[PDB]
Order: structure tokens, then C-alpha cells, then sequence
DNA sequence: GCCATCAATATCCACCTGCAGATTCTACCAAAAGTGTATTTGGAAACTGCTCCATCAAAAGGCATGTTCAGCTGAATTCAGCTGAACATGCCTTTTGATGGAGCAGTTTCCAAATACACTTTTGGTAGAATCTGCAGGTGGATATTGATGG
DNA sequence: CCATCAATATCCACCTGCAGATTCTACCAAAAGTGTATTTGGAAACTGCTCCATCAAAAGGCATGTTCAGCTGAATTCAGCTGAACATGCCTTTTGATGGAGCAGTTTCCAAATACACTTTTGGTAGAATCTGCAGGTGGATATTGATGGC
């Protein structure tokens, strides 16, 4: 498979300006859209760790939402309409 | 020319995004970050699309509070513009950091 | 021929929430009465946040209960909201709530 | 007089006004009025304060300073009775009593009186009449009509209930010329010893004559050859060791006898209807004590009593001893000879058998139940209780000490005696009067017996070495009954050199020969 | 292929009960379904661990009780509680 | 009983109110606060009573399931754990 | 002669270092038990509590109330401030989410 | 005696082994009972947190059975890279050498 | 002839983890190797939190492991700090910590 | 405004010494713990049916990206009312030790209550086709909302 | 500043096409339930042993009032940050189709786990007696910080 890279900046500024104003706020400054890209980026890796730690548990090459759900409820974070 | 007084328009924008619930951001950009930071953990692997809209629907969830405990804490210092130690000072709290 | 679900009033199967209960691990033994009372916890439970999702549906002119109505039934139930406290609704979005600081300050 | 009486009890008093704040609830009358007590005078029929006992003595309202004691401990009583034992004034009570018993005796001593203590007797426990059997228990509702325990009636209300709590008040003697009331314990007099009534010393020092001699002691006992060894033996460890405490030691067999032990009905049918051992086997049975010169006075120190078993009784008992039951007071002087001198009792009496051709020894070491007396009625509360791994210790001390002078061929345990003997039936085993091993085989014939050899194996010593008429003495019941029955306690000195007086008295006027 | 069950009948009836005229998405009963199952596994491991903490080998209707007490806070769970006393006694009474 | 039965019975002050503010202050200092608001002690009171019913009822609602009226060390530990804030050196 | 007056601040921060570096109880134990006690007993008339029970209770008060405050000197000082106010725990309880 | 009145009450606890275990770390240190009961619970609670991970796991991928692999991927779940690395060769040690025993 | 824990050179117990696992109800099954990687990992776990708190301990002038000592060994490892992040620990107290503003001058 | 330094203080350490607490040694034994044997079984491999996971085409409009102006918001500066910090004063509340019995646990009995399993019946998924239906999405205009236009 | 007014986003009623919600026909294997057989968790009664509430003295603290240096927020001013607007265009988003890597169902069967049954060791527990880490107690003493003071 191609090795694909640097889409980080993927996570738009529209995009998170977005985020923030579903979450109340009014203004944004300039660096708030990667510092947060990053604390999105870091808890992309947790979770993908855990779920695929749980899918090659399982002697698997594809991730499943099941193992996803796995995750986020083993993280505190459960989530609903994916199964479990 | 018409032109509105800043924070008209964000806050116009701040109920409209509250009163939809569609996800926010947009899909393939998420997919090929989690398939390149997968690929950093093993490589190899596939993704379902419903798992893949569970990772967008959960982080979603977790910036959007994340986005609210924002709002408290920079209105905590007399302010109406985030900076990033008020959510460094929210995760500090929430225990994410220390 | 009745069935232990009709014959305690519930609607929720009590033979296969006992079958998952001896499925689950839990002990070596399982009570007669364990599914019976957790049948009825469940079926109370889903009665109350689906009447909840009625009522947040009627009050948007909607007759079909989506994720959104869900949502806004379980947080605008604060002990309801306490269940829930961490855990995301899919496609549920999140309260209308604007603080008064935010608002115009003329 | 009043002035003397005053000048006597002042210090005492004031010393009880020195202590703060214990004294300080009791130095005006109890109102309950201002203490919100009104149900003060419900419980307190006659109550007094220190206050009045001042005004009392400045009154000279006393004739004699008993009536003082006696008011002292009365106001104490009320103060434990009334209040709670966890209360301000019951632990004030407790250490203005305590004062008392540390200041009372030096004063009143020198007033011409014996002490300033007021003695009361254990709760004198009572028996049952219509099962002849149980005993009246203590601390407990009990029956009685002009005895009977909870359970002896029920298998028609002019019973009295009541709970055993009363006690028995120290008998007092008045001096027939100065009037003076006196303790009997302290002043050791007896009427069947002195006839002629009580007279104090500070009479007959105005006579010239001093107290007569007794003739009830224990040197004019009558001597056997056993307990005049033992004596001997006792008087010359004593003469070797010369302490300056140490005092002559008697020793007199007072009761000697023959009698028979009985089968028990279930080995009787087991091991006598098939006719291999006789229904009875005879022995004779002995009692002796132990006496010695305390304070010019006679105090019974020790008390054992064997079964032998002579040549003539059938086995498994043939030519054997065995020590039945074992008592000792720990008032001998001094105390770090005490157990020294035990030993040369029974080691004694190890090696008198052993010239007499016997063989085998056994001895039964256990400890006695708390509040259950051997020999010696109302043992000391301050007298320690041996554990069993000490008085283990304690013969096995005794054994080894007789090994030593060569008395004592070999001593082992029960269990090792029986392995080494390889026997094969329980009928083998000795048989012994009120011994153990009779009742555990009747409850095993009843519903594994090497088993229980082993668990009691330290208890039991095995011993391998190679007539006096008297009811009274005639087994250890009838003593403690007496001793009951007449409050003969051997809890203090004073009080063991009195029953020691009067169980003398008894041997010697009551006897048989 | 494999069963999957699922909870969707019974979720439609208790709707119909208390909503006659109220439907539902496919959204919002896979919804239903997480959240029945959570708050199920959730009660029920509170109870295997209460019978685990008193060395008790069985769940029955008394700790399972307990433990929805612990987790369902006032009035939700005096309501809990009634229902499984009327429930449990109108099983054992046939 | 008469005597010694009105040994400090200045029961004057509020349950809420034995916090001690001084012990307030000295927790705070071991939160690093080097300034403490005049009226904060009180309401921290309340935080702390908050976390008391939090805690002690899960702990006491067990109690009961034991047949027991007696909590015990294992009772609150496991209430703590259920809460999220497990305890060390009190589960023999 | 103006008696010495320790400055305010150097007296706070040698109380920061002593009670950092001990470790002993700083809530007074009488008032916790009978705390303990009113409080059970608005649950469940006449209960009875153990040593280690109400100790582990105090401990656990003590690290929660003690955490609590980190983050509300967190909070305080996010605002530009050196004292504690209730917008700061109220702040601190909400991120938390126990409110 | 039956009914023996001094003690019945044998408590599980893993002083001894917490104790030999300071002793190969560090021989001359000591150890008080309060740090004891800490090490006790401890050990104790990580006990359940694992076991419940590994039972978890194997509920579901329909596995009826805990085995080696189980704990390997719970262990690598609960612990980040340094931890989990030095715990699964020293646990895989563990294995290798029971199995040659 | 040989325990299981000595066959795998491991002080803790491996059947007492293998009861406990029996007991515990998280499977009906449990495999061999289960209870004897469990004795290994809370040997390891073990091995380096006491190595800390003595090293605390003789930081500290102290030959004794206190729960202070426990607290500073298990704070000052980032990873061990986060293993009882959310784990209260008795008789430790706080580490020793003042923010930038507080300090003088 | 800086700073070099008499002076009271809590504290680090140099030392110590007695004791509650930790460490060492002997003994008993039920509870595990290890080994042997027949039994059962969960999952390894082997092959394959099959569902969706990955991959390439295309286009055009929804936002993504870049640029500009300024509204006003974040940031810096003064200062004054004042709330708390530090401290001396008084006393009281807390801490530690001793002591009854209310219940925490150990023993025994036995019965209402729990599994094991062989059928029989009901029942919950669910391939498949047909009809019903709530709201996605576009239209149009009356309706608040915002900002600064005449004065 | 209070009043009208123009530009603009919002609400909302209405109507059309359809993926999705709802209704039957038939199927069918997975459970559900009844009725014996067997086993056992625990109700229930009696009782010895803990330890918890109650109460005492000894003491290490807590509760108020005073003075004031420094904290915090109101007031003020201003640089420039990002919000609002707009132009250009990037890439999106769906609809479509396709080769095949890969998920999972079915069959076979064996090394591994289990249930006893027996023998072995062994960590718990209790009591005796030895050892000691360190909590304070006592003598300096030491930065250290507030203060007096000189430049």
C-alpha cells in the first residue's frame, strides 16, 4: 500500500472553527486549529492502538466497528449505534 | 456595502451547528489520517466504514466537549477568545495530561 | 403453556436475558428471579427514555424518534443524564446552550 | 474519749480531703434537688458525706472507731452502688478508697486494735436439696424457701426470687473485760481452744500469765512413718538452705483408708462378664498436709492425696501409686524456696514407696478450672494459674531434679509408656478412682484411642520407680464442703492461718480415733 | 450465517405501549440496542461483583437489587426496586 | 447519673461546621494554595459533604445486602473503587 | 519595639513545604467520626463503623479534597490571581464533570 | 477441641512473596506492615483489572477458554510500550521455561 | 516434585493465581500458561515499584519502605505515575510541588 | 532603587537513645499444591462460499483557500478600597486509655431452592415481495434581526 | 439617543420524489418451558468471641481580634488578531463499476483443559524472645528573610 503522510492539515481551519462554535464558543485565536489538531491526532493514535491491539487479538488484518466500540467503552469514552 | 458587527455571524453559526447534528467534519481526511497513523502501528490492515464513522462520530464528541470546557474556562479568566493553555489547564483537570 | 416473560408481566424475554446472564460469566449459578427483576429494570429504562423521545420528538413536529430525540431526552433528564454522563449518542449533536456572556453585551 | 478518737482519725480524713478532684464531689451532702438526681434517696436509704463524718467526729458522737470504718465503707458502697462504674464518681470512690486502705491500718494500729480493715467473705455459694446432686450457681436467679436452682423445680408461686449477691460479713469476738470489738481471723481465737473466752494482750500483759498453749496444732498430730520422712526430709533441705524465714515445716498423715474401685458398667460387660479381670480392684487411699511456723502460728501450705495399689490387687494395678489430686497455698516463706520445698514432698514420697517395694507412679498434671478448688477452698485471687505447658515443665523439673539423687529409675509420658509396652487393648490400661481414662473409654464403649493418647500425652506422667479413721478427710469433697459451709478461705495470710486453726481444730476433736 | 439477536421487537412494543403513534429509525434502535446492552452488562457485572465480594455463588433478585440501587441514583431507582418486587412476586405466585 | 454528665456539651455548632477551617487551611496548603478566600472554607464544607454521600452511601448500601449494620473496611475500599477512587492498605 | 512580623507569603509557602513534605492526617479525627456517624445515619439508622473504615473514609477525603485543590490553585492562577475563588472550584467540579 | 476458639479466619494475602521479592531487589532494605497492605492491595487490584481484561477478551471473540494470547493482548492493552515490552518478555521467559520444565 | 512457580522461577504462587482465576468466574476454562504469565507480569510490576521506593528510601536517609516512600517512587515514574493515577494512596501525602507564581520575587 | 549585612527562626543535619514495630527461630496442620489417570472438548488446520473491503472514472458545486479592512478584544499600566496574611491571646476541644454488652463470626439441621438434561412446543430472527409513509429538499413570502442611515 | 428604515437571515407552510419505516407469507433452527432426577446455597437456631459505643483524664492544639502589606478588580489606553466579506478555485460527493484480498461457514480431530483420587509441602496462625528504624529530645547553627541602615 501506498505510503500516504502529512494529512494532519486534513482537519481543516473551516472544519474546526466549526467544532468550536458547536461547542459555544465565540472567538478563536490563530493557533488554536493545530494545537487542537493535535490533541485530535493524539487521541486518533490511543484509540486506533487499543482497537487494533483488540482486532490482531482476534488474528484479523481488518479493523471492525465492534472492536472500535471495544475501545472507546475501555477508554471511558462508550459509544452507542455501532454495536455492544 | 452591508456589513455585520463581528461575533454576529459566529454566534448565528454557534445555534446553527447546535441545532443540526450532522458530522462536522469532513469524511475522507479523517479516514486517510487513521489509515496513515494505523499503518505507523501495523500495517496492512483494513477499515469498515462504520468503523471509521464510529472514530469520526467519537472524536467528534470528544472536541465538541472539549470545546465546551474551552468556553468555561476562557470565560473563567474574563475572556472571550480561547487560547491554547485554557484547554492545556482542561485536560490538566480531566487528568489527560497530569 | 406460558411463558416465564408473560407469566411475571414483562415484555422483555426473561429466558434469553437468563440464557445471556449464564453466557455472561457472572457466577456458577444464576436465581430464578434475577432475569425477572433485570427484565424488568431494562424494560422500565427503555420505557422511560422512549416516552422521553416521544415528547422531545411531538415538541419538533417529528412522529419518528431519530438519534437527535434520543439525545435530547437523555440530557435533558439530569438523573437520566448522570446514566449517560459518558457515553456519546451517535448522531445526537448536543444541547442548544448559549452562555449570556457570549450574547450582545450593549 | 472523744479527743482521742479525733486525734486518731483526722489525719486519715484529711488525706482523703488531699486528694482533688476525686474528693471533691464528696465533700457536702448529696441534694438531689441541685444535681437533678430525684431518685437519689430511691436507691440510697442511708446516705452520708464527708462533711458529716467532720461534724460527726467533732461531736464525739463516736465510742469506738469501727462505727467510723464501718460509716467510711457505707458511704463508699453508696457511691459504687449509685453511680456507674465508668462515672466521675465511682473511679473517685475507687481511689478515695484505695487512700483509705493505704492510711487507715498505721493509725489504727496504734489505737489498740488489730486493723482498720473491713473484711467481707467470698459470696458464700449455695447447694441444691431436691436432686442431691447440683450445686446452686452464683450471679444467677436461685429459688429457696425457708434451695433451689432454676432448673430442679420446673420438673406453687410461694418461692422467693432473687439474684446470688449477698455477702458474708466477718465474724467479730468482744473482749470479755475491756469490751473491745476484735476480728476473730486476727486475733486467732477459737472458743472449743480457749474456753474461758476472748482476752486481749493488753489484759493479760496486766496478769503476768500469757495465752496458754494450744494443744490443737499440728505437732501433736499423729505421726506415720511417711509423713514423718517427709517432714525430715523437708526440715533438713530447710536446715541446709538456712533462711532466716524459713520456719519448721510439719508434715501428718490425717486420714488413711481402704477401699475399692468398681468397674464402670460398660467395661464391666466389655472386660468383666468374660471373667480375665475381677469386678473391683482394693487400694488404699492417704491424705496428708503440710504445715509450717508462720508468724508463731500454724499455716496449712499443701495438700495431696494418693491410691496405692499394693501387691495383692489384680493387673493391670498391681503394685502401683497414683497421685489423685494436688493443692497448694503460695504463702509458704519464703517464696523462692517454696517450690524447692515441694518438690522434696513429693520426691519424698517417690522414693517412701519405692522402699516400700512399689513400682510404678503415675500423675495426672492438669491445671484446675477457674473457680473449681482442689483441696483448698477460696484459692488466692493474686495466685497465679500455671499454664499446661508449665506445669509440665514444672514435673518434668521435679523428675528430673529426683533422677539426679537417683530415687527415680525412669519417668516417660503415657503414650511413649504405651508404645514401648506395645499394648494392644484398652484393658490393659490402669485403672484409678475419678481418673480420665475410665470416662474416656466408657464414652468410647458409649459411641481412635491412641489417637486421644497423643493429643493428652504431656498431660499424663508414667513413673518408673524400679489406719487413720477420718470422715472428714475421707476424700476431697467433705473438706471443701466444710471449708464452704464455715468460710474457712485461704485468700490472705490472716484468713489461711485461721482456717488452718480450725481444720486443725476439726482433726483434732472430731476424729475417729 | 450467524444469528445476530437483538432487541428491536420488544424495544417496538414497549413504544407502542407508552407512544402508539411514535415510530422509530433503524438509527435510533441500533441506539436503543447499545444503550440496553450497556446499562445491562453494566448492572450485571455490579452484581456478579457483589456476589463475589460475600463469597456468594448466585445472583439473585437481592443483590442484583443492590446493585441497581448503587448505579441508578433516587427515583429511578425506588422505581426499579417497586417493579422487581411487584415482578418477582407475581412470577413466584403462578 | 449524677456528675461528669456535662463534660463539654457545648454542642453548638454545626455538623457541617466541624470541618475545622483551620484543617481546611492546612489541606489547602497541601494543595499548594498560598491564598485562600475568606468564605471559600464553607462551601468546600459542602464539596466535602458532597463527596460523603458520594462515598459513604454506596459503602452503607452495602451494608445491608451483608445482613450486617457494621461497615467495614472492605465495604468502603470496594465503594471507593466503584467511584473511581481506589484506596490502598485497607483491604485485609 | 516593633515586634518582627513575618511577611505574607513566606509564612504560606513554609506551610506549603511543610505540609508537602509530611504525610500525617490534617483532619482532626473526633469531628470526622461524628461526620461520618450523622451522615450514615440520614441513610440507615444506628450503624456501627470501624477503626480502619472511618480511617480509610478520612484518607480518602483527604486526597480528594487535597487533588481538588491543585486544581483549583490550577484554576486561580489560569486567571491571573494567587487566591482561590468559587468560580475556581466551581470551574474545576464542572471540568471534572461531577457537577 | 473442636470449635477452637483462637482463630479459623485464614486470610488470603501475598506478604511473604511481596516480602522475597523486595529481598532479591533490595536484601538490606526493610518494610513496614501499612507499606505491606499498600503492596498487598496493590497487587491485588492490578490482579482483577487483568484478569477482567483477559476475560473481556476472550467473551468477545466467542472464546470459552483465557489462554496465553489472551493475557498477552490485555496486557499490551493495559500497558504503554516500555512496560508492556519488559512485562511480555519476562512473562514469555516464564512460559518458556515452565514449558521446558 | 517441583512447584509450578519454581518450574517457572517465580516466587509468587502459581496455583493460588490459578484458584483465583478458577474462582474469580472470568472464564470456565483457563489455560496452563494463564496463571503463571500473571504470577510473572505482578512479579515484574512488583520488582520495579519496590526497586523505586527503595531508592526513594535511600534517598531519604531511611532502610525502611514507607508509604511516602511508596508515593515518591510511584509519582516520580511518569508510566507508574498513570498506573495509580486514578488510585488514592494512604499515608502518603502529596509531592512536594509550588507553581512559578507562588514562588517570590 | 541596590544591596551588605546585625538578628530571630524553622529547619538539615551530627547524634542518640528507647520503644512500637519490624525481624528471627521452633512447631502444627488444614489448605492448597503437585502428580496420576480417564474423560471431554475448544479450538487448530483445510477448503471453500461469500460480503464487503479496497481501488479506478468522472464532474461540478460545496465549501476550502487566500486576501483586505477594521471592531473591538486581548494585553499592558495605575491605583485605591479592601480582603485576607501574620501574630499574640485565651481556653477548649481533641486525643488517648479503660470498660460493659450489641452484634461479628463459628457449628449444625435441613428444606425450599438451585442445576443436568431429554423432549416438545412456542418463538424470534428473517429470505422475499408489496404497500404505506415521515420527512429530505426546493419555492415562495411573511417574519424577526442588525446595523446605521435621515435628523 | 430614540425613531424610522433598508439589507438580511429565519420561520414556516406547502408540495413533490423516494430510501427507509412498516405489514404479510412462509420458513426454521435456536431457544423456552414442563417434568424428573440430583445436588447444594443458605434459611434458621444456638453460641463464643470481637470490638464498638460510652466514659474518664491529659494535652495539643483551635477560635477572635488587631494591624497592615499586598492582592484584585475598576478604570484607562492601545497594538494588532481575528471576524466579516468577497473572489477564486479545490476537491468533493456521489453514482458506478470492478478484481480480489480477506471474513467467515463447514468438516475433522487432537493436544490441552477438567474431574476426581492420592500424596506432598507449606503458608497461616499463635507464643517467646531478640533486633532495630526512627520519632522525637537536646546541643549547635544556618540560610533567610524582614529590617536597620549606607550608598
Amino acid at each position: 500500500r501506498k505510503v500516504l503522510r502529512d494529512n494532519i492539515q486534513g482537519i481543516t481551519k473551516p472544519a474546526i472553527r466549526r467544532l468550536a462554535r458547536r461547542g459555544g464558543v465565540k472567538r478563536i485565536s490563530g493557533l488554536i486549529y493545530e494545537e487542537t489538531r493535535g490533541v485530535l491526532k493524539v487521541f486518533l493514535e490511543n484509540v486506533i492502538r487499543d482497537a487494533v491491539t483488540y482486532t490482531e487479538h482476534a488474528k484479523r488484518k481488518t479493523v471492525t466497528a465492534m472492536d472500535v466500540v471495544y475501545a472507546l467503552k475501555r477508554q471511558g469514552r462508550t459509544l452507542y449505534g455501532f454495536g455492544g | 456595502p452591508h456589513r455585520y458587527r463581528p461575533g454576529t455571524v459566529a454566534l448565528r453559526e454557534i445555534r446553527r451547528y447546535q441545532k443540526s447534528t450532522e458530522l462536522l467534519i469532513r469524511k475522507l481526511p479523517f479516514q486517510r489520517l487513521v489509515r496513515e497513523i494505523a499503518q505507523d502501528f501495523k500495517t496492512d490492515l483494513r477499515f469498515q466504514s462504520s468503523a471509521v464513522m464510529a472514530l469520526q462520530e467519537a472524536c467528534e464528541a470528544y472536541l465538541v466537549g472539549l470545546f465546551e470546557d474551552t468556553n468555561l474556562c476562557a470565560i473563567h479568566a474574563k475572556r472571550v477568545t480561547i487560547m491554547p493553555k485554557d484547554i492545556q489547564l482542561a485536560r490538566r483537570i480531566r487528568g489527560e495530561r497530569a | 403453556a406460558k411463558t416465564r416473560s408473560s407469566r411475571a408481566g414483562l415484555q422483555f424475554p426473561v429466558g434469553r436475558v437468563h440464557r445471556l446472564l449464564r453466557k455472561g460469566n457472572y457466577s456458577e449459578r444464576v436465581g430464578a428471579g434475577a432475569p425477572v427483576y433485570l427484565a424488568a429494570v431494562l424494560e422500565y429504562l427503555t420505557a422511560e427514555i422512549l416516552e422521553l423521545a416521544g415528547n422531545a420528538a411531538r415538541d419538533n413536529k417529528k412522529t419518528r424518534i431519530i438519534p437527535r430525540h434520543l439525545q435530547l431526552a437523555i440530557r435533558n433528564d439530569e438523573e437520566l443524564n448522570k446514566l449517560l454522563g459518558r457515553v456519546t449518542i451517535a448522531q445526537g449533536g448536543v444541547l442548544p446552550n448559549i452562555q449570556a456572556v457570549l450574547l450582545p453585551k450593549k | 474519749k472523744p479527743e482521742e478518737l479525733r486525734q486518731a482519725l483526722m489525719p486519715t480524713l484529711e488525706a482523703l480531703y488531699r486528694q482533688d478532684p476525686e474528693s471533691l464531689p464528696f465533700r457536702q451532702p448529696v441534694d438531689p434537688q441541685l444535681l437533678g438526681i430525684p431518685d437519689y434517696f430511691d436507691i440510697v436509704k442511708n446516705p452520708m458525706d464527708l462533711s458529716t463524718i467532720k461534724r460527726k467526729l467533732d461531736t464525739g458522737q463516736y465510742q469506738e472507731p469501727w462505727q467510723y470504718v464501718d460509716d467510711v465503707w457505707l458511704m463508699f458502697n453508696n457511691a459504687w452502688l449509685y453511680n456507674r462504674k465508668t462515672s466521675r464518681v465511682y473511679k473517685f470512690c475507687s481511689k478515695l478508697a484505695e487512700v483509705f486502705e493505704q492510711e487507715i491500718d498505721p493509725v489504727m494500729q496504734s489505737l489498740g486494735y488489730c486493723c482498720g480493715r473491713k473484711y467481707e467473705f467470698s459470696p458464700q455459694t449455695l447447694c441444691c436439696y431436691g436432686k442431691q446432686l447440683c450445686t446452686i450457681p452464683r450471679d444467677a436467679a436461685y429459688y429457696s424457701y425457708q434451695h433451689f436452682c432454676e432448673k430442679c423445680f420446673t420438673e406453687k408461686d410461694q418461692f422467693e426470687k432473687k439474684k446470688n449477691d449477698t455477702l458474708d460479713p466477718e465474724p467479730f469476738v468482744d473482749c470479755k473485760e475491756c469490751g473491745r470489738k476484735m476480728h476473730q481471723i486476727c486475733v486467732l481465737h477459737y472458743d472449743i481452744i480457749w474456753p474461758s473466752g476472748f482476752v486481749c494482750d493488753n489484759c493479760l500483759k496486766k496478769t503476768g500469765r500469757p495465752r496458754k498453749e494450744n494443744k490443737f496444732s499440728a505437732k501433736r498430730l499423729q505421726t506415720t512413718r511417711l509423713g514423718n520422712h517427709l517432714e525430715d526430709r523437708v526440715n533438713k533441705f530447710l536446715r541446709r538452705q538456712n533462711h532466716p524465714e524459713a520456719g519448721e515445716v510439719f508434715v501428718r498423715v490425717v486420714a488413711s483408708s481402704d477401699k475399692t474401685v468398681e468397674v464402670k458398667p460398660g467395661m464391666k460387660s466389655r472386660f468383666v462378664d468374660s471373667g480375665e479381670m475381677s469386678e473391683s480392684f482394693p487400694y488404699r487411699t492417704k491424705a496428708l498436709f503440710a504445715f509450717e511456723e508462720i508468724d508463731g502460728v500454724d499455716v496449712c501450705f499443701f495438700g495431696m492425696h494418693v491410691q496405692e495399689y499394693g501387691s495383692d490387687c489384680p493387673p493391670p494395678n498391681t503394685r502401683r501409686v497414683y497421685i489423685s489430686y494436688l493443692d497448694s497455698i503460695h504463702f509458704f516463706r519464703p517464696r523462692c524456696l517454696r517450690t524447692a520445698v515441694y518438690h522434696e514432698i513429693l520426691i519424698g514420697y517417690l522414693e517412701y514407696v519405692k522402699k516400700l517395694g512399689y513400682v510404678t507412679g503415675h500423675i495426672w498434671a492438669c491445671p484446675p478450672s477457674e473457680g473449681d478448688d482442689y483441696i483448698f477452698h477460696c484459692h488466692p485471687p493474686d495466685q497465679k494459674i500455671p499454664k499446661p505447658k508449665r506445669l509440665q515443665e514444672w514435673y518434668k523439673k521435679m523428675l528430673d531434679k529426683a533422677f539426679a539423687e537417683r530415687i527415680i529409675h525412669d519417668y516417660k509420658d503415657i503414650f511413649k509408656q504405651a508404645t514401648e509396652d506395645r499394648l494392644t487393648s484398652a484393658k490393659e490400661l490402669p485403672y484409678f478412682e475419678g481418673d480420665f481414662w475410665p470416662n474416656v473409654l466408657e464414652e468410647s464403649i458409649k459411641e481412635k484411642l491412641y489417637a486421644t493418647m497423643e493429643k493428652h500425652k504431656e498431660v499424663f506422667f508414667v513413673i518408673h520407680l524400679h489406719l487413720l479413721s477420718c470422715d472428714l478427710m475421707d476424700g476431697r469433697d467433705a473438706f471443701l464442703t466444710l471449708a464452704r459451709d464455715k468460710h474457712w478461705e485461704f485468700s490472705s495470710l490472716r484468713r489461711s492461718k485461721w482456717s488452718t486453726l480450725c481444720m486443725l481444730v476439726e482433726l483434732h476433736t472430731q476424729g475417729q480415733d | 450465517r450467524s444469528r445476530k439477536e437483538s432487541y428491536s421487537i420488544y424495544v417496538y412494543k414497549v413504544l407502542k405501549q407508552v407512544h402508539p403513534d411514535t415510530g422509530i429509525s433503524s438509527k435510533a434502535m441500533g441506539i436503543m440496542n447499545s444503550f440496553v446492552n450497556d446499562i445491562f452488562e453494566r448492572i450485571a457485572g455490579e452484581a456478579s461483583r457483589l456476589a463475589h465480594y460475600n463469597k456468594r455463588s448466585t445472583i439473585t433478585s437481592r443483590e442484583i437489587q443492590t446493585a441497581v440501587r448503587l448505579l441508578l441514583p433516587g427515583e429511578l431507582a425506588k422505581h426499579a426496586v417497586s417493579e422487581g418486587t411487584k415482578a418477582v412476586t407475581k412470577y413466584t405466585s403462578a
